[PDB]
């Protein structure tokens, strides 16, 4: 795909634009990561809010990331420590992925999902639907 | 030779657009030590950061990031290049008029929540025109912001903005700075656009000192801790370890006129680019050169301004000044502002040259073109572009800039 095609360019660009910016269906409240690597050391000081507007728990997504990511990260005062070296936007990947397959409905997009536990195993879902997708993925 | 930043990409664009963002989220990944990620500069307070474009090897995606921001496999190293970011609209406008040496093209970063030609988007497109830099990239930011109607009103728009300019054959890519919508795209172009240009590394060697330090710090060891180190863009040829080289203007002497700066030499000792030691540097990103030199002498940045080359080819310093005076057309500002008066004989300017700024004094007048003595001499090549710059109030206004023509 060509530079001066704006248009397959513009589309291109909403495909990784997020859910709750991208389509109908719009949780909006998700501010951007911010993120500040320190030495040998990425920080992302903006994950509270980033839980706190996905209405999920916090070390939820401490989680999913280490395992989308190899590294090791602890939780503290709305912030978090990841112990190498990660692009704004290699963290921004993964977030849009989280929300994706733990934070919306697949069936009625909601960003109303919420985790549940009906058994050992992890269905987690919808407030607004009923759907109870099972999300271990 | 070495991974070195290979050519310097100018973040140009309004003073909101979303440069900064960019900048920072291409290049926080390295920056390892005694720079946390970001700062701008000295007097021409531009600000330089590298950035390792590389290829994803199982998708296929350009990014600046080690881990396949997407995918998560390993990327190959393809090139090192350096932004020039600079928070201050005169600044960066400064930098480019006076030092249009130190860029290989630029960024032109237009948010697309804003109409197109935004006041001071126009200056830079206007000084980037005036440089003729013509390796020119187009970022449409902020298209999160923007339906698809909007959008396409606001490409039209900078498609206007941009015909008969340098930057009418510039691509215009839609990106969103904050959640990477096409950064890969992006990427990409600056290697599509904007590629290392062809340098004849022995051309005669031309550094522009951007500051000069004293790394000595009560650590105490007196061995052979070292001297002083001057930081600059190598804009011609190449430096090596081991090169004796001479500084420009230099260091001052006791009054036997009143002033006078006497071009002093020395011996280079280690060269940091690319956040290594190397044995020879060459253009692209900042040069850290060891010298011989007392770090008293280039402790509190005192070197700052001067250039280096090996003794003997270097420019010719200067003492008086004539110029061909081009006032500027500027729009950002507010009326008084605007419309500048032109220089008088006696007025007190405020000169940028290279990475050397200097307070001049009209003493002369003609036809589009005028005279001024030096409160510092300057290193300059004859045919060189100086900024003039005047007060205005409080501050310093960038009001044209001026020709180098001989005495
Ligand atoms: N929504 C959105 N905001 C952005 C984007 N890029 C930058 N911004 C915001 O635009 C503002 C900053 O632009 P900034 O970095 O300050 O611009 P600068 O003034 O040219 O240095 C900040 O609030 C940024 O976080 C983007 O892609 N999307
Ligand atoms: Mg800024
Ligand atoms: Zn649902
Ligand atoms: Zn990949």
């Amino acid at each position: 795909i060509d530079y001066y095609d704006y248009e397959k360019l513009l589309e291109k660009a909403y495909q990784e634009l997020p859910e709750n910016v991208k389509h109908h269906k719009s949780r909006f409240e998700v501010p951007g990561a911010l993120v500040t690597i320190e030495g040998n050391k990425t920080i992302i000081e903006n994950f509270k809010d980033i839980a706190d507007a996905l209405n999920r728990d916090p070390q939820h997504l401490l989680k999913f990331l280490l395992r989308e990511i190899a590294t090791a990260g602890t939780l503290e005062g709305r912030r978090v420590v990841l112990q190498g070296r990660f692009t704004p936007y290699l963290i921004a990947n993964k977030l849009k992925k989280y929300i994706k397959e733990y934070v919306i409905c697949p069936v009625c997009g909601s960003p109303d999902t919420k985790i549940i536990k009906r058994d050992r195993f992890h269905f987690l879902k919808c407030e607004a639907c009923g759907a109870e997708t099972p999300i271990q993925h | 030779k070495t991974r070195q930043a290979e050519v310097n990409i100018g973040m140009v664009g309004h003073v909101d657009h979303g440069k900064t963002t960019l900048t920072k989220a291409l290049t926080g990944v390295w920056t390892d030590t005694h720079s946390e990620e970001l700062r701008r500069g000295i007097t021409i307070k531009i600000g330089f950061a590298d950035a390792e474009i590389r290829r994803c090897s199982n998708c296929g995606r350009y990014s600046t990031s080690p881990i396949c921001p997407y995918c998560g496999h390993e990327t190959e190293f393809i090139r090192r290049v350096s932004f020039i970011d600079s928070p201050g609209h005169e600044a960066l406008m400064t930098t480019m008029l006076a030092g249009a040496s130190l860029m290989d093209g630029a960024i032109l970063v237009i948010a697309a929540n804003e109409p197109c030609p935004r006041p001071q988007t126009r200056e830079h497109l206007m000084a980037l025109q005036i440089i003729g830099q013509k390796n020119i990239i187009i970022a449409q930011n902020k298209i999160e912001l923007v339906d698809k109607e909007k959008a396409l009103e606001n490409y039209r728009q900078i498609k206007e903005f941009i015909k008969g300019t340098v930057a009418e054959n510039a691509p215009i890519i839609p990106i969103s700075a904050l959640h990477g919508a096409n950064i890969d795209v992006l990427v990409k172009a600056i290697e599509e656009f904007i590629p290392t240009p062809k340098r004849d590394s022995n051309k005669p060697p031309k550094m522009l000192v951007l500051r000069s330090f004293d790394v000595n710090k009560p650590g105490t060891p007196p061995e052979k801790l070292v001297g002083g180190v001057l930081d600059g863009s190598i804009v011609q040829g190449k430096l090596k370890v081991g090169d004796e080289i001479e500084i420009r203007p230099g260091v001052p002497y006791e009054e036997h006129g009143r002033i006078k700066y006497e071009p002093i030499t020395t011996e280079i000792v280690s060269l940091q680019a690319g956040g290594q030691f190397v044995e020879e540097a060459y253009p692209g990103g900042l040069v850290g050169i060891g010298t011989k030199l007392d770090p008293y002498l280039t402790k509190g940045d005192l070197m700052a301004g001067n250039v280096v080359g090996k003794p003997g080819k270097l420019p010719p310093v200067w003492t008086d000044l004539r110029l061909e005076v081009h006032l500027l057309e500027r729009v950002v500002g507010t009326e008084q502002e605007l419309n500048v008066e032109p220089i008088k004989r006696k007025e007190v300017l405020l000169l940028n040259v290279g990475t050397a700024r200097t307070m001049g004094l009209v003493t002369a007048l003609g036809k589009d073109e005028i005279e001024l003595k030096l409160q510092i001499p300057v290193c300059a090549e004859p045919g060189e572009r100086v900024a003039i710059s005047r007060q205005i109030g409080s501050r310093w206004r960038l009001i044209g800039y001026g020709i180098i023509k001989e005495l």
